[PDB]
């Protein structure tokens, strides 16, 4: 027989890393 | 898939195509408005199935339900949230989807 | 005939969904 | 004969973006 159907899409990816902090306050 | 409009005491709300599943990258709302006093309940019903993620709380597609300055959700996954008693006469529904992905969605009935 | 072989593996995951946003800055 | 079975599951998606910055510091 022939080959089967491609399988399904993987799993998502990984929430991604924390953004930079913010810029600092009134002085 | 805007505009929805539902002004009965009870009916029947569904993602676009539900029970087939729900087309990418849609932005959609649904409105019930009934007459003040009436206070309405949503209650999700057969198989819900919105796309999730194993990690983090609906990063892709959901539903939002607002009533005044009301809101609850995001809610998405295989599993419906409880009953929801809005204590409200008027609610906005929003379902917004991604680009991919095969999920059936969601059906509710409200009453009032 | 046998049933053919197992299809091609499936197209990759989606992308994770992106980090969420740094701390407040220093004061 | 018959077809093959599906194929696999595609690799896991990529990571996900950085974070945006976080919003200004204390006074
Ligand atoms: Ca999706």
């Amino acid at each position: 027989g022939p080959p089967g159907p491609p399988g399904p899409p993987g799993p998502p990816g990984k929430l991604g890393p924390p953004g930079p902090p913010g810029p600092p306050g009134p002085p | 898939c805007s505009g929805n409009l539902f002004t009965q005491r009870t009916g029947t709300i569904t993602s676009p195509d539900y029970p087939n599943p729900y087309p990418k990258s849609s932005e959609c709302s649904y409105t019930i408005d009934l007459e003040e006093g009436f206070m309405v309940t949503l209650q999700f019903e057969d198989i819900f199935d919105i796309e999730d993620h194993p990690e983090v709380p609906c990063p892709y597609d959901y539903i939002k339900i607002k009533a005044g300055s009301k809101v609850w959700g995001p809610f998405c996954g295989e599993k419906s949230p409880e009953p929801i008693s809005t204590q409200s006469h008027s609610i906005q529904i929003l379902f917004r989807s991604d680009n991919s992905g095969e999920n059936r969605g969601w059906r509710l009935s409200y009453r009032a």
